[PDB]
C-alpha cells in the first residue's frame, strides 16, 4: 500500500574524538521479513565530497571492510547506529534506508567532531 | 532449462525428454527396464543435468552399470520432497557396478537408501559425511560388499580410508573454510551463496547451484518483495504463481502464504478468492 | 572485473525541461542486478527516485512517479533516467547504484552527476 | 497363471510376466491387494500398459 | 517395509 516513512534523530550531533555516538532511525512499518526473520534496513555513511558508502545491512550485518566500532541494532520499526569511539575520519552524514518494498532514506544525522 | 518431475519406465524412449534440462523441479524416477542392455547406455549422456529439487530414484534398470556417463555433472539433490525420507534411492539395480556420481557435492535434505544391488561396488570408498549431514539415517545394505569382496581401487583419505567414486574418479574435497559452497580446481572458495561448485570464485552469478534461492541468474539469500519463494529453490512473481493456479483450474491450484507460492493452504487456512492469499478459517475450513 | 558505474548528464537544464542521464555500468551483468537512481540536492539528504530490476521491471518514488522514466539496455550495459517538467527543486547530484536485491542494499555507487535547473543560463 | 501371495521380488518378477511387451502403467495399494490378499491375472493386468 | 512402500508408489493401476 502507502509508501514507508523514515525518520532520523538527532538531525545533527557534535562529539569529541573517543566518545560513544548513538543515532536513531524510525520506520512507519515493520521492516522485518517473515521469511528469514531479518530487517530490511541499511546504514550509509557519506563523507564530504564523496558518494555514500554502505556500512550495515540486515539491521546489524557489517559490510566488508567496515570497522567493529560501527554497530547497527534494532528490529521492526526502531533502529540505532552506534560508534563506540568516534574517530576524526567519522565526520560524515549517516543515513538509514529501508529496502523492504522500494527504498526510502531517512533525513540523515550530521556527525561533527569537537577539537 | 528447468524441467518438471519425470517418471521414465519400461524402455529408454521417453528418456530423451531430459536432453535440455539443467534443473529437474521435482523428482526423477527411472525404473522397470527389463530388456535394456549396456549397449543401450553406451553413448547416452545428460551433461546438462546439474540439480534435482526432490529425489532421485533408480529401481530395476537392467544393463545400467554406472551413472558416471548418464549424470556426470549432477551436483545437488535438494531433497525438498523425499521418497520415504530418502533423497537418493538405488534399489534392485541388478547390473550397477559403481554409482559414479563423481560431481555429487551435496544432498541438502534427506538420506540415501542403497539396497539389493548385487553387483554394486565403490560404496565403501564414498565419504557421505561430506555430501549429507544426516548420514546416520542412510541404509546401505545387501550390495556386493555384504555378500562378497569388492576390489575397490582409486586421492583424498578421511577417517584413514581413501575416497573415490570409480577406479578413475576421486571424491572432490574442498578446504574446510569453503564449507558446502564449493571451490575451484585451484582450491579457491566459491561465493558464500553458491552450493557444491562454481565456474569462478567470489561471484554469485558464477554458481552451479544456490545455497538458498535462485533469481535472475543469481544466487540470492532470500526472495525479496515482490517475489515469492517457489519449490524452496527459486523466486517467482505473482503472475507466474497465478498462471499455475489457473492452469490447474482446467495437479495443484497454487496459493500465496508467508511469501511462498505453495500448492495448498496450510491447516486452519482457506484461499481468499482473487489475491491467492491464504486467510485463517473462521471456525471450520470449507 | 572491477564493479563500477558512470553517470553522463546535461550539467545545466532550463525549468519545465526534461533531464536525461545515462548510467554506464561495468564488472557485473545488468540482467542479475538492479540499478537505482538517487538524487541529492545541495546541502540536503538522499532521495530515492526509482529502480530497475534485472527482469526490466521498474519501481518509482510515488511522489515523483508522474515525471519519472527508467529503462535500460542490457547489451550496452546502460540504464537511463528521464525526469520531466523540471523545477529549481530538481537541482541535485544524481547517482546510480547497484542493487544486489535479495542479498544486499545499494552497494556500488557512481561518482554522481551535478544537475542545475536554472533560468539564468548564458552561452 | 497360479493364484498366490506376491510380495517383494516375487511380485515384481510376476507382474513383469503378466505385463510382458505392454509394460507397466498412510496410503495402500498393490501390496495390500496382491501380497496381503491374493490377485487374479485380471487384477494384476490392471497394472499393465 | 520400505520395499512395500516403493511397490505401492511405483505400481499404479489404469483408471
Ligand atoms: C512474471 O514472470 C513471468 C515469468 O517469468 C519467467 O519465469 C520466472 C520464474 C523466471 O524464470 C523468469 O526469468 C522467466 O521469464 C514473466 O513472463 C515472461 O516474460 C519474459 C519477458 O520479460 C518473456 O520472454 C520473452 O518471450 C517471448 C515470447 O515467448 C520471446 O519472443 C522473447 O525472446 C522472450 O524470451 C517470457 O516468455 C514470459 N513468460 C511467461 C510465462 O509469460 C512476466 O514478464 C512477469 N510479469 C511481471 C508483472 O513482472
Ligand atoms: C519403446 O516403447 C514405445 C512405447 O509404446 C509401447 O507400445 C505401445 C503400443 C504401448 O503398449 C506402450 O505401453 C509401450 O511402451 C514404443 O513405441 C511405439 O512403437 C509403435 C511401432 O513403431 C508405434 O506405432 C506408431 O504409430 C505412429 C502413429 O501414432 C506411426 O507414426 C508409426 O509409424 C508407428 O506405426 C507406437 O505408437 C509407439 N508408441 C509411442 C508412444 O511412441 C517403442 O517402439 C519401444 N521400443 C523398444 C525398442 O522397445
Ligand atoms: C531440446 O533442444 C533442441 C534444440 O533446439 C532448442 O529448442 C528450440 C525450441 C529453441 O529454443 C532453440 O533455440 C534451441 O536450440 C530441440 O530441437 C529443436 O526442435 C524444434 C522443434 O520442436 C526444431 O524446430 C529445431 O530445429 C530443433 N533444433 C535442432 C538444433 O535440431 C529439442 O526439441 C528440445 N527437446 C525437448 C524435449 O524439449
Ligand atoms: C565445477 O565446475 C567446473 C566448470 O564450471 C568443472 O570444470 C571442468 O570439468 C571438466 C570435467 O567435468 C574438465 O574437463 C574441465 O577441464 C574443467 N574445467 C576447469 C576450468 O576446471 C568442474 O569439473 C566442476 N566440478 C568439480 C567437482 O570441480
Ligand atoms: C549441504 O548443503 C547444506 C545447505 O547449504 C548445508 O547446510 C550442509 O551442511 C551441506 N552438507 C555437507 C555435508 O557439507
Amino acid at each position: 500500500g502507502s509508501d514507508i516513512v523514515m525518520s532520523q534523530s538527532p538531525s545533527s550531533l557534535v562529539v569529541s574524538v573517543g566518545e560513544k555516538v548513538t543515532m536513531s532511525c524510525k520506520s512507519s512499518q515493520s521492516l522485518l521479513y517473515s521469511s528469514n526473520q531479518k530487517n530490511f534496513l541499511a546504514w550509509y555513511q557519506q563523507k564530504p565530497g564523496q558518494s555514500p558508502k554502505l556500512l550495515i545491512y540486515w539491521a546489524s550485518t557489517r559490510e566488508s571492510g567496515v570497522p567493529d566500532r560501527f554497530t547497527g541494532s534494532g528490529s521492526g520499526t526502531d533502529f540505532t547506529l552506534t560508534i563506540s569511539s568516534v574517530k576524526a575520519e567519522d565526520l560524515a552524514v549517516y543515513y538509514c534506508q529501508q529496502y523492504f518494498r522500494y527504498r526510502t532514506f531517512g533525513g540523515g544525522t550530521k556527525l561533527e567532531i569537537k577539537s | 532449462e528447468v524441467c518438471p518431475g519425470m517418471d521414465i519406465r519400461n524402455n529408454l524412449t521417453r528418456l530423451h525428454e531430459l536432453e535440455n534440462c539443467s534443473v529437474i523441479e521435482g523428482h526423477l524416477q527411472i525404473l522397470l527396464m527389463f530388456k535394456t542392455r549396456p549397449e543401450d547406455f553406451r553413448d547416452l549422456s545428460f551433461p546438462k543435468l546439474i540439480m534435482i529439487t526432490d529425489y532421485l530414484l533408480l529401481f530395476r534398470v537392467y544393463g545400467l552399470e554406472s551413472l558416471k556417463d548418464l549424470f556426470p555433472n549432477l551436483t545437488v539433490i535438494r531433497g525438498s520432497r523425499l521418497f520415504f525420507n530418502y533423497a537418493l534411492v538405488i534399489f534392485e539395480m541388478v547390473h550397477l557396478k559403481e554409482l559414479g556420481l563423481y560431481n555429487l557435492m551435496n544432498i541438502t535434505r534427506g538420506s540415501v537408501r542403497i539396497e539389493k544391488n548385487n553387483e554394486l561396488c565403490y560404496l565403501a570408498t564414498i565419504d557421505w559425511s561430506r555430501i549429507l549431514d544426516s548420514v546416520e539415517d542412510n541404509h546401505i545394505v545387501l550390495n556386493k560388499d555384504d555378500n562378497e569382496e569388492c576390489g575397490d581401487i582409486c586421492c583424498p583419505a578421511t577417517v584413514f580410508v581413501e575416497r573415490c567414486w570409480t577406479h578413475s574418479h576421486c571424491q572432490k574435497v574442498c578446504p574446510t573454510i569453503c564449507k558446502s559452497h564449493g571451490c575451484t580446481a585451484e582450491g579457491l572458495c566459491c561465493h558464500s551463496e553458491c552450493l557444491g561448485n562454481c565456474s569462478q570464485p567470489d561471484d554469485p552469478t558464477k554458481c552451479v547451484a544456490c545455497r538458498n534461492f535462485y533469481l535472475d541468474g543469481r544466487c540470492v539469500e532470500t526472495c525479496p518483495p515482490p517475489y515469492y519463494h517457489f519449490q524452496d529453490w527459486r523466486c517467482v512473481n505473482f503472475s507466474f504463481c497465478q498462471d499455475l493456479h489457473h492452469k490447474c483450474k482446467n495437479c495443484h491450484q497454487y496459493v500465496i502464504h508467508n511469501n511462498k507460492c505453495i500448492p495448498e493452504c496450510p491447516s486452519g487456512y482457506t484461499m481468499n478468492s482473487s489475491n491467492l492469499l491464504c486467510t485463517p478459517c473462521l471456525g471450520p475450513c470449507p | 572485473s572491477q564493479v563500477q558505474l558512470k553517470e553522463s548528464g546535461p550539467g545545466l537544464v532550463a525549468p519545465s525541461q526534461s533531464l536525461s542521464i545515462t548510467c554506464t555500468v561495468s564488472g557485473f551483468p545488468l540482467t542479475a542486478y538492479g540499478v537505482n537512481w538517487v538524487r541529492q540536492p545541495p546541502g540536503k539528504g538522499l532521495e530515492w527516485l526509482g529502480m530497475i530490476w534485472g527482469d526490466g521491471n521498474t519501481d518509482y518514488n510515488s511522489a515523483l512517479k508522474s515525471r519519472l522514466s527508467i529503462s535500460k539496455d542490457n547489451s550496452k550495459s546502460q540504464v537511463f533516467l528521464k525526469m520531466n517538467s523540471l523545477q529549481t527543486d530538481d537541482t541535485a547530484r544524481y547517482y546510480c547504484a547497484r542493487d544486489p536485491y535479495g542479498s544486499k542494499p545499494m552497494d556500488y555507487w557512481g561518482q554522481g552527476t551535478s544537475v542545475t535547473v536554472s533560468s539564468s543560463l548564458v552561452p | 497363471f497360479v493364484n498366490q501371495h506376491l510380495c517383494g521380488s516375487h511380485l515384481v518378477e510376476a507382474l513383469y510376466l503378466v505385463c510382458g511387451e505392454r509394460g507397466f502403467f498412510p496410503r495402500r495399494g498393490i501390496v495390500e491387494q496382491c501380497c496381503h490378499s491374493i490377485c487374479s491375472l485380471e487384477q494384476l493386468e490392471n497394472y499393465c500398459n | 517395509t520400505f520395499e512395500d512402500y516403493l511397490h505401492n508408489v511405483v505400481f499404479v493401476p489404469r483408471p
